[PDB]
């Protein structure tokens, strides 16, 4: 089957601005190339079939261009509803084959994490288990290292992250790190530490608590 | 069709089977194909297969032939796409779509609203609510963050308020993650005032309809 | 046990072999086959098998051993005038039938059974298509090996008729039976028909006959074109094909 590779996989661009996007086919697909916009809870949209030939009701913004192997979606100017993932479909060769998508997301200025930690709570340790959450609230870019450090060692692979949909007010991200341990091992150390790295951050930030000191 | 409208949510032990069903609104057009497209949580789009509605015949992806049976009836304007012998890996949302039936118009004009079908030797099991309580480790400045960690629920979805609706500023509800035992966990959490903690109550009301689980957690200060 | 049709082919062994290792040898594209494979893979599909309980699946090793790929724009279908066919695709080299493929090659022409519990092939009788079972060793090789074919098949497949028979499309050939129901719109395009006269001088358009019109019809429904042409001079047909831009035409 055709493989189809879109790039980049995520494309950071200001409202008014123009994205560029590009599709690339593994063989020909003449101009058998179709697009689509997907937003979160909604079906793909057809944006573009023929590589260029906008589908019936698509705004003039949207253009389609390329044959072949190399194909591009231009957005002229970005508007709020054109922040989405964004799908090529070559339709030359069965089976049909998608490429991969890039995410178009609202460029804004830097915005620092407020950083929270949380211990866990008396109903969880009554469960035989002890989850740690920190919280980076409203931040902008969406890179963020969160560190945990329990009693200053740097402790891996008992971390669970989750990001929310960029923010429709202010385009800014929140993530959650939540450290899960067995009781016994969150007994075996004292203080509790999530180290924030982020570019609106002259130094890194670190939010911690002393195990039953509340 | 001018709308394709889709089953609900299904959930399905490995080894079982799944049939959703795709409704047409205006029938099946002349010359018009209902193709199947399922797309994995985060991940991209996959053709699976299709149906000449007229003549009631299939065509499946190499992948898929032998496990899956896609089927339209004229007589109700309804698609159907039955996959069987269900593995984890199938977890996906389903989407029937339209395309022109003819060679060289293969592209996907309309689309239903999309099918989660979650395949999980898990059991329906409802969520523990354990506040994320404020505290000075919690309070930058005026602004204290306070939530809910809803953990260790089967299958998707939960909802979280807070204050019954009359709290939505600042609230932010996390993503769930699958954890390796088959459980998803999440966490609501909301910015405030400091000075709102002594005076200002905060309840997370949690629904897991599935479960029939309605749970309220006041979240108390720590000092 | 005693059935109405004729036996298994005298030296079908020897014919299945010779025929692996000849086409093999024509088409280097399938050196890699091992005929001894494909000879062990065929006869276990129905040795020791009651002839009419044989299925897809008791061909699928040997399918897999014969797995080729074969320009999928330069396909020819027939029904009932199996010989012109491949005097075409003798001429237009390019060009293939199902009988220009390994596995229509090694089965062409032959009949072939065995018989419940024994080890051995039956050269004594195998069960009729028409008195005996539809679903016999024989239907179920084509009906599989066919359906491969005709799926595989792209742009613009042709298939050649008898404009002499009672029925000139009939839905009991492969072609009528399997092969038409199993061209995608996907990958085809059109379906060109030949319908070659045959016998007696014709003038008469033999594309206006009803089993055209039928056949029309069942490819209308599958979302891909049909185009028709008579052949009223097949020998004059085939000496243009081989020398095209020269003679008469
Ligand atoms: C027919 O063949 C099947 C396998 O295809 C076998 O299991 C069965 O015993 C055979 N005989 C009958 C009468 O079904
Ligand atoms: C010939 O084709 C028809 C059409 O499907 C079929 O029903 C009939 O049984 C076939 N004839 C014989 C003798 O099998
Ligand atoms: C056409 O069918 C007739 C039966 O009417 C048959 O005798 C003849 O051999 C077939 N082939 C050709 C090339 O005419």
């Amino acid at each position: 089957e055709i493989v189809m590779t879109q790039s980049p996989a995520t494309l950071s661009v200001s409202p008014g601005e123009r994205a560029t996007l590009s599709c690339r086919a593994s063989q020909s697909v003449s101009s058998n190339l179709a697009w689509y916009q997907q937003k979160p809870g909604q079906a793909p949209r057809l944006l573009i079939y023929g590589a260029s030939t906008r589908a019936t009701g698509i705004p003039a913004r949207f253009s389609g261009s390329g044959s072949g192997t190399e194909f591009t979606l231009t957005i002229s100017s970005l508007q709020s509803e054109d922040f989405a993932v964004y799908y090529c479909q070559q339709y030359n060769n069965w089976p049909w084959t998608f490429g991969q998508g890039t995410k178009v997301e609202i460029k804004r200025t830097v915005a620092a994490p407020s950083v929270f930690i949380f211990p866990p709570s008396d109903e969880q340790l009554k469960s035989g288990t002890a989850s740690v959450v920190c919280l980076l609230n409203n931040f902008y870019p969406r890179e963020a290292k969160v560190q945990w450090k329990v009693d200053n060692a740097l402790q891996s692979g008992n971390s669970q992250e989750s990001v929310t949909e960029q923010d429709s007010k202010d385009s800014t991200y929140s993530l959650s790190s939540t450290l899960t341990l067995s009781k016994a091992d969150y007994e075996k150390h004292k203080v509790y530490a999530c180290e924030v790295t982020h570019q609106g951050l002259s130094s890194p930030v670190t939010k911690s608590f002393n195990r039953g000191e509340c | 069709q001018v709308q394709l409208v889709q089953s609900g949510a299904e959930v399905k032990k490995p080894g079982s089977s799944v049939k959703v069903s795709c409704k047409a609104s205006g029938g099946f057009f002349s010359h018009y194909i209902i193709n199947w497209v399922r797309q994995a949580p985060g991940q991209g789009l996959e053709w699976m297969g299709r149906v000449i509605p007229v003549i009631d015949d299939a065509y499946y992806a190499q992948k898929f032939q032998g496990r899956v049976t896609i089927t339209a009836d004229e007589s109700t304007s309804t698609a159907y796409m039955e996959l069987s012998s269900l593995r984890s890996e199938d977890t996906a949302v389903y989407y029937c779509a339209r395309s022109r039936g003819y060679y060289g118009s293969f592209y996907f004009d309309i689309w239903g609203q999309g099918t989660l079908v979650t395949v999980s030797s898990a059991s329906t099991k409802g969520p523990s609510v354990f506040p994320l309580a404020p505290s000075s480790k919690s309070t930058s400045g005026g602004t204290a963050a306070l939530g809910c960690l809803v953990k260790d629920y089967f299958p998707e979805p939960v909802t979280v308020s807070w204050n019954s609706g009359a709290l939505t500023s600042g609230v932010h509800t996390f993503p769930a993650v699958l954890q390796s035992s088959g459980l998803y966990s999440l966490s609501s959490v909301v910015t405030v005032p400091s000075s709102s903690l002594g005076t200002q109550t905060y309840i997370c009301n949690v629904n897991h309809k599935p479960s029939n689980t309605k749970v309220d957690k006041k979240v108390e200060p720590k000092s | 046990q005693q059935w109405s049709g004729p036996g298994t082919t005298k030296r079908f062994p020897e014919t299945v072999l010779a025929r692996c290792v000849k086409y093999t040898e024509i088409h280097p594209e399938m050196r890699h086959v091992d005929c001894q494979s494909v000879w062990d893979a065929f006869k276990g599909a129905f040795i020791s098998k009651h002839p009419c309980n044989i299925t897809e699946e008791d061909y699928q090793p040997l399918m897999k051993l014969g797995t080729q790929t074969v320009p999928c724009n330069k396909i020819l279908l027939w029904s009932r005038i199996k010989d012109l066919a491949h005097q075409f695709t003798q001429v237009q080299r390019d060009m293939f039938t199902l009988e220009d493929t390994l596995l229509g090659y090694l089965a062409d022409d032959l009949t072939w059974c065995g018989e419940f519990n024994t080890s051995k092939i039956n050269y004594q009788s195998c069960p009729d298509w028409r008195k005996d079972c539809s679903n016999n060793p024989v239907s179920v090789f084509w009906k599989t090996v066919s359906r491969r074919f005709a799926e595989a098949a792209c742009d613009v497949v042709h298939v050649m008729l008898n404009g002499s028979r009672s029925k000139i499309f009939d839905k009991n050939s492969t072609f009528g039976s399997v092969e038409v129901h199993n061209l995608q719109p996907e990958k085809v395009q059109t379906l060109e028909a030949w319908v070659i006269h045959g016998g007696r001088e014709d003038s008469r358009d033999l594309c206006q006959d009803p089993t055209i019109k039928e056949l029309e019809s069942i490819i209308s429904k599958r979302n891909i074109q049909f185009s028709c042409k008579n052949i009223y001079r097949p020998d004059k047909f085939l000496q243009c094909v081989k020398n095209p831009e020269d003679s008469s035409c």
